[PDB]
């Protein structure tokens, strides 16, 4: 079966690991454990194809940059995640997308913009702001809650679908 | 101040080590999210001082006495 190598990047604390765990184990991780690096492997079925998701969960910006710098030329697909209640993490997206465009070689790399924590009521990034960003990158935007699971499969399966294109 | 543990199946975790903790304590959360079982596995310390060779751990062995090296975990 086909393997899909997905990488999850974004500011510290936005929910990269909780989205991943929630995808992996169906469990919401309510504790905050900052990541240095974690990779998971999971057998799933997406649109009728049994496949392997290899997911590289990366370090927020706590800190830990000097780690994923080819581990990025290995990724086939990137989830760039910010939290809807953390303006600064939305503003950080650009740096990640530039890191990604650098470490591969194209401005069409399979990618999805995920605004996480959409269960919170303290929104400071509007849907519209994120849609504009994603439109300018040429990629989809999807809102997610690792807590409630809204959008979490959509987000990963969409990234898979971008990769199959 | 940490631990770089290779898991079963091609899975990496790195672990921040605080104190009191065995390898069971610092790792049991790592395995159980990955659907895996602590007393189903063995953990070992890696020395390529012989070229790629493994040093065995008790699960109640310290965290601290590792705080700069490399481990990998394998079904017992
Ligand atoms: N309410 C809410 N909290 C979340 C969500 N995702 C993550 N969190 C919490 O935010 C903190 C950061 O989560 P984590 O996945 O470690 O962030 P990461 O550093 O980007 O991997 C943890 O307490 C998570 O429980 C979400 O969708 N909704
Ligand atoms: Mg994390």
């Amino acid at each position: 079966m086909t393997e899909y190598k997905l990488v999850v990047v974004g500011a510290g604390g936005v929910g990269k690991s909780a989205l991943t765990i929630q995808l992996i184990q169906n469990h919401f991780v309510d504790e905050y454990d900052p990541t240095i690096e974690d990779s998971y492997r999971k057998q799933v079925v997406i649109d009728g194809e049994t496949c392997l998701l290899d997911i590289l969960d990366t370090a927020g910006q706590e800190e830990y940059s000097a780690m994923r710098d080819q581990y990025m030329r290995t990724g086939e697909g990137f989830l760039c995640v910010f939290a809807i209640n953390n303006t600064k993490s939305f503003e950080d997206i650009h740096q990640y997308r530039e890191q990604i465009k650098r470490v591969k070689d194209s401005d069409d790399v399979p990618m999805v913009l995920v605004g996480n924590k959409c269960d919170l009521a303290a929104r400071t990034v509007e849907s519209r702001q994120a849609q504009d960003l994603a439109r300018s990158y040429g990629i989809p935007y999807i809102e997610t809650s690792a807590k409630t699971r809204q959008g979490v499969e959509d987000a990963f399966y969409t990234l898979v679908r971008e990769i199959r294109q | 101040n940490t631990i770089r543990v290779f898991l079963p199946n091609k899975q990496r975790t790195v672990v921040n080590v605080r104190n009191g903790m065995s390898l069971h304590d610092c790792l049991m959360k790592k395995l159980k999210v990955r659907g895996l079982q602590p007393e189903c596995c063995a953990v070992f310390r890696l020395l390529h001082e012989h070229k790629g060779k493994k040093a065995r751990l008790d699960w109640n062995t310290d965290a601290a006495s590792l705080i700069g090296e490399e481990l990998q975990v394998d079904f017992l």
